[PDB]
């Protein structure tokens, strides 16, 4: 795992950064709307909330950096 | 032939022999590294919006 | 990379040295102008047997061929400079400074107090190596002449 | 004459729109010096541009670059011309300094504007490389002395 971590990263540490920016957000795009596309099936609408609780992450320790995120305890 | 006695190199041969390269303004420096240090202290601050610390080390809850 | 751009810039203080050592102007070489042969035995064009439109045609032959002359002498003269440089670019000191990056250890985070003093040693290389100390007037020395000039109604 | 009744710096066109009527007027478009006096043309009007472009921050859009082509701006006259924007400079600069993503890219800017803002850290030639800059000054006096050298000759 680490020779394949290290093989990946220094093909993609030899990429501009547009074009590591257009391939991941390419990606990112296709396998959202492989999800989207799939309506109804559990495995989807378990993706796409997984995909909106990464967000609230985001959103998360946007709101405090320093605390981490919020967990109601 | 008075144009044979002129010097046959044109002004143009010297305008681009001696400007053959446009020169590397100082400032571009200081705005590249200034755009991608932005990015480091994005990723690597503790106090930026974005930190990769808990994508990283996630937490203890 | 690192080896070629620290070779470049071995190679570049090479260039800077020895045209220092000469003391040569510094347009003197990439000026085509100072390698044309002005002493050429310039061709009359009333011994070629030319015809009534090709004058110009020849003037323009004898203008461009020794234009080419004076290119390729300058290009002769910086292929010489070139191995001249190559072999004292070997035998070099190679003390540069680094680029100012922040320090970002393996484990750890960057501090803005790192990142704003690499950012003050970038904008400490857009101040010229030799300035005009052009005094921009304070507001403090302006308005204590100008209560002056106000003393005496000016 | 026609065109060539004046000076190559002292009509009222541009520069390079005035190469173009003088080389338009002395050599037909088959001739090499056609060709090189509208390569000349396409270098100085680059040029032009250059300076319109670096000249309009200050002077508004109706820059009129040609006064500033035949007479540039003293040291004097660029202080006093980074003197008389310096207010709403550095108005920008907080205004953007305000609005930065980072309290790193707000330094960054700031820390641009107090290196920018001081006309002492105008950056010019003429102080930084004095030989450079007669060698420059020299380059248009050669090409005026050729062009003399050929009028005692005739």
């Amino acid at each position: 795992i680490e020779a394949e971590a290290a093989s990946i990263l220094d093909r993609h540490l030899a990429k501009p950064v547009a074009q590591i920016r257009k391939e991941q957000a390419s990606a990112y795009a296709s396998l959202l709307k492989r999800a989207e596309t799939a309506k109804g099936a559990k495995w989807a609408e378990k993706y796409l909330e997984d995909v909106k609780a990464v967000q609230w992450f985001d959103a998360s320790v946007a709101e405090a950096p320093a605390s981490g995120p919020k967990v109601a305890a | 032939d008075r144009v044979l006695s002129l010097p046959a190199v044109s002004k143009n041969q010297v305008l681009e022999n001696v400007f053959h390269t446009a020169p590397k303004a100082p400032v571009e420096h200081l705005e590249k590294m200034v755009s991608a240090n932005s990015k480091v202290y994005d990723a690597l601050n503790l106090q930026s919006k974005r930190v990769l610390i808990w994508q990283v080390k996630p937490a203890l809850f | 990379k690192k080896q070629a751009t620290e070779n470049l810039m071995k190679l570049l203080q090479a260039y800077k040295d020895i045209g220092d050592a000469k003391s040569e102007p510094l347009l003197k070489n990439h000026n085509p102008r100072t390698f044309e042969d002005r002493d050429y035995p310039v061709p009359d064009f009333r011994t070629q047997n030319l015809k009534a439109g090709d004058v110009p045609k020849f003037f323009d032959t004898v203008i461009s061929t020794r234009a080419s002359a004076a290119i390729a002498s300058k290009d002769k003269f910086w292929a010489g400079r070139k191995t001249e440089a190559e072999a004292a670019s070997a035998k070099a000191s190679a003390a540069f400074p680094r680029v100012a990056v922040p320090e970002w250890k393996k484990g750890k985070t960057v501090s803005i107090e790192n990142l704003n003093t690499v950012t003050d040693k970038y904008a400490a290389a857009l101040v010229p190596k030799r300035k005009l100390a052009l005094p921009v007037l304070p507001e403090g020395v302006k308005k204590a002449v100008e209560d002056f000039a106000a003393s005496v109604g000016q | 004459l026609g065109p060539q009744m004046e000076a190559l710096g002292a009509s009222d066109l541009l520069l390079s729109e005035q190469i173009r009527v003088i080389t338009e007027h002395r050599y037909t478009p088959d001739r090499l010096q056609y060709k090189e006096g509208m390569k000349l043309a396409d270098k100085i009007a680059a040029q032009e541009a250059a300076l319109k472009e670096e000249l309009k921050v200050i002077y508004g859009d109706n820059v009129d670059v040609k006064h500033f082509q035949a007479s540039p701006r003293t040291p004097v006259q660029q202080l006093f011309d980074s003197l008389k924007n310096a207010a709403a400079n550095k108005e920008r600069a907080a205004k953007e300094a305000a609005a930065a993503a980072s309290p790193y890219l707000a330094y960054a800017v700031t820390k641009k504007q107090e290196v920018q803002a001081d006309p002492s850290n105008i950056p010019f030639d003429e102080v930084l490389y004095p030989q450079l800059s007669e060698e420059l000054l020299e380059l248009e006096l050669s090409d005026i002395r050729e062009d003399e050298i050929a009028l005692e000759k005739a």
